[PDB]
């Protein structure tokens, strides 16, 4: 039986983009899932009744919607070039993340903050590839990734890399009661 | 009979030089202690979190400018919105319960194997929706029947009042609508020679693009 | 493991001439292949849609110019309304749940046979609303015994959760709302050797109009 | 013991209706309750999975809660006129309806059409009884089941057959889409 | 089969000379004659009934002059007026089910006696608040097993239902609350040597009188 | 482990209120509790489905909350005056009421008149107590129970008494009807 309708082509010539950067989009489009993952586990390891700081699991579980969001926008972007009319499927691979447990909020940030600086430097390499293949310089998209992502980016780091400096103050007397505050902080709740 | 003051009151002695605390957590009921329902429950987060993925490739491929198909890819993507919330929502209930989440945890339930593949021709992706979709309202039946039926030393019904209210309930509701997608395009393909499938399956289109 | 997805792959195939999909319904958790559930929530829409009638010549006959009770007809004329509107409301879960409604279908549940008759007096009345509610409600009980309980290869918590959140809580406050009518009306029929019981019975009837 | 009050007896040269026009009334008000059923089946026939036509099925459920308000209006009428002081329990038999499944739309269409053929023609044979017994014309009552049951039946007819002509004409060829998409008018959506 | 109806028309006739109507209350589903359901219920008001006054003892130890703690005061405060509510609500409940409070009505789940003292310190008094907790949501789940699972000839989902919705559900949110402010505790009193400690409790009562 | 802080002394000559008129106070505390247990013991009873006097329930379970809240403002009183540092878990004791039916309505408003009464009489020893003492006239606290307490207990019992007269009329003839209506208009509800 014909369950589908026999497939029709249009014209292609503005479909433009070149393998090296497009292999390079879709390795970017893995690791914003795998941070999102990773964000995952850091909202329920505090989110344990014998961690539990609220504060701290909010602000991983928004981070990990956040990079789901990532992948989204780097998937819509190559959809309205023109691509993923096939090669779909194997886009994406969800697997357990590396790391399920934190010592404190300062490990989780630092982490964060590391895993944030791997980002951006993939990012730089995605923009490289696509601003450099010598057959096609895609202005566009080294433009957008330049300009919306690598803006993200580094503004992420510095709110990261300043919490992490703020609370790790606090660790060497103030274990304790220092990770309380700052956890109902993040919460908006001043004590 | 271990209790979280009494633990306290060995601990707070002055001959202590610690504080373990270990009945002092959230877990009653024996939860986690007998049968499968804390691991199955920590799988069904995994389901879920795999599930939403797989929606969110099938909303990107009927988004391609060929298939152009906004209504379905609509479908798909709430599919993925709501599965992605769901496993945010079941993490916090393991936690909630006393347990800690492990994205490795493995369901006891056999269930065969079979890759999900984003593209498809509408036919074949609403089955597969319709499929997965009676695949994670099968699951919460058996979690439901492990807390409340299967141990005899296990009864949980905070988990099976949870899984009644947040996932079973609707579940009934996406299960209908979707099988009803399917009847829908067979007949088009069916009637009359299937003639009218091409311009059946626009207005289809159309028709989730307003009711999605 | 037959599914909806495998259907369509084994029938869209050149080589078929058919689209059956038989696969491709809303049947899960195998919704009507054990046990009698399927078929007792369709003899519970039956029971509902009988008691409608019933309840409605109730309402008519309090409603005539001798008796003359606009309280006990309200109080019958809600009664068959809600039940009116139940009938409906299991017809639409039966088809929800990928099975198709039969109006003659019989329930297992042993039940006595006694004839509604519309025209009794008011302590009768409202003895045999009391009785007849008592029956819709142990009959949600046997459907929920059925699909939890009594059959090792049938667990079906979506039934279940449907009949507690729209049956089996109400049903509590039906019951004791008519228990204590009839304890009211047997005090005006022996207190003081009975002598009250007309004004009462007018008093009553009025209070009826004020909180049905 | 004395569980009821003695009944009283009031004035009764108001209460006017003949018998054969009260019978007619009777068997008229099972007329009413049997098409109700009917129409249950219906609905429940277009809520299933494999027919899945929510317009129609809406479209059947309405009108068998409007056919079971005639049932109750024909009742309150006796009511009024001083009658079913008795003989209340024998008015009315749920049984189950004669036919449970349609081809499709148009087979629904003119059975309703049919159905509510006979309820017209029944009304008027009411209608005949009522004002030619010899011995008492029944003015008021010839006149509601004119003016207002008489009405809703030929506008009801006439909706009917409007409907099964305007699907009807497409299913030589257009049997799917054209029920799929009448269907969804019937629920006020315009795809 | 002894119904309401047939006892009214047996007392009604002219040959009895009493109206006793033993069937006309509101007990179906043979509420109180199989199992220990009914009685179960009662206790577990009577239970609620006891907490709610230790809380208040607990509410008012923390408000005392030396203590001074309005967070923790304001924490046991809400805790006794929940537990007041519950005891109306559940006295109200067997009622409604066709069977009367008796105050004296003793649980057979077996659970050891261990008196409830008010005055403690901050982790005591939350571990205490833990452990009680645990004990009104454990006897919830013990009554729960009782109506739908321990004795062939009872099944009552209204009161499975009942249960699930009044106290089940919460009680896993008050109960993670209160693991995790023990857990907050124990940290302040074992970080640092627990050099923070006096600064940490002041800090933890403010935050507790704006979260509870 | 040290899991307390090490206790903290300030000046307590404020604390002043002297031994037999605390423990007056505290006598009275647990009475106000059995008061509450009482009532509740009430509502309950004309809950039964087969006494079916909401009426009567709802104004006892509203007069076991009342006494419950007496019991709070005494303790809040003793607090304020700094005591009850410690022998708190020995202030009150649960036990199962005295009575648990009530053949009617006015029985359980003579009772409860009754139970009134004496709580009147023992918040008048309180004051003797609490004003008689040679070494101290604790003069605000009289003022508070006479003001406050005796100023809710003798409009109470006035309103007890005349529930009571008025419903009594009614029993040697109209003991169904007469209860039946009075319950009704205890809800606020004219038949
Ligand atoms: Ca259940
Ligand atoms: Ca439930
Ligand atoms: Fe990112
Ligand atoms: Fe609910
Ligand atoms: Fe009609
Ligand atoms: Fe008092």
């Amino acid at each position: 039986t014909q369950c589908n309708v026999n497939p029709v082509q249009i014209p292609k010539d503005w479909i433009t983009m070149h393998r090296s950067c497009r292999n390079s989009m879709r390795q970017q489009i893995q690791m914003e899932v795998g941070a999102s993952l990773q964000y995952l586990a850091m909202g329920a390891h505090f989110s344990k009744d014998v961690v539990n700081r609220p504060g701290f699991a909010q602000l991983f579980f928004d981070a990990a919607s956040e990079e789901r969001e990532h992948a989204m926008k780097l998937i819509e972007y190559l959809l309205m070039r023109g691509e993923l009319t096939n090669d779909v499927s194997s886009l994406l691979q969800v697997r357990p993340p590396t790391r399920s447990s934190w010592k404190g909020g300062v490990e989780a940030l630092e982490h964060a903050l590391s895993m944030e600086s791997d980002v951006t430097k993939s990012i730089r390499n995605v923009i490289k590839a696509c601003e450099d293949d010598s057959e096609f310089n895609d202005y566009h998209l080294v433009d957008y990734l330049t300009g919306d992502f690598l803006e993200e980016q580094y503004k992420g780091q510095r709110d990261l890399a300043g919490k992490a400096s703020t609370l790790k103050k606090l660790m060497d007397r103030h274990e304790a009661l220092g990770e309380f505050i700052f956890d109902k902080k993040l919460l908006g709740i001043d004590v | 009979a271990d209790t979280c003051y009494n633990d306290v009151a060995l601990d707070c002695g002055i001959t202590s030089n610690s504080l373990a605390l270990p009945r002092c957590n959230a877990v009653y009921g024996e939860y986690g202690s007998h049968g499968n329902v804390a691991t199955e429950l920590q799988a069904y987060a995994k389901l879920h979190l795999e599930r939403s993925y797989d929606y969110l490739l099938s909303a990107a491929y009927f988004n391609n400018y060929q298939t152009n198909r906004a209504g379905f890819s609509k479908l798909f993507k709430k599919l993925s919105d709501e599965a992605w919330s769901k496993t945010i929502d079941i993490i916090k209930h393991v936690t909630k319960r006393g347990d800690k989440m492990n994205f490795d945890q493995h369901s006891t339930m056999k269930t065969e194997r079979k890759n999900y593949t984003a593209e498809n021709h509408e036919l074949e992706a609403l089955a597969k929706a319709l499929d997965t979709q009676k695949e994670l309202a099968e699951r919460a039946f058996y979690i439901h029947r492990e807390a409340t039926r299967n141990s005899q030393h296990l009864h949980d019904p905070e988990i099976a009042q949870y899984l009644e209210e947040e996932f079973i309930e609707d579940h009934a509701e996406k299960i209908r609508t979707l099988a009803g997608h399917t009847s829908d395009l067979k007949k088009f393909i069916t009637a009359n020679n299937g003639h009218d499938l091409s311009l059946a399956l626009y207005v289809f289109d159309e028709y989730l693009q307003k009711t999605v």
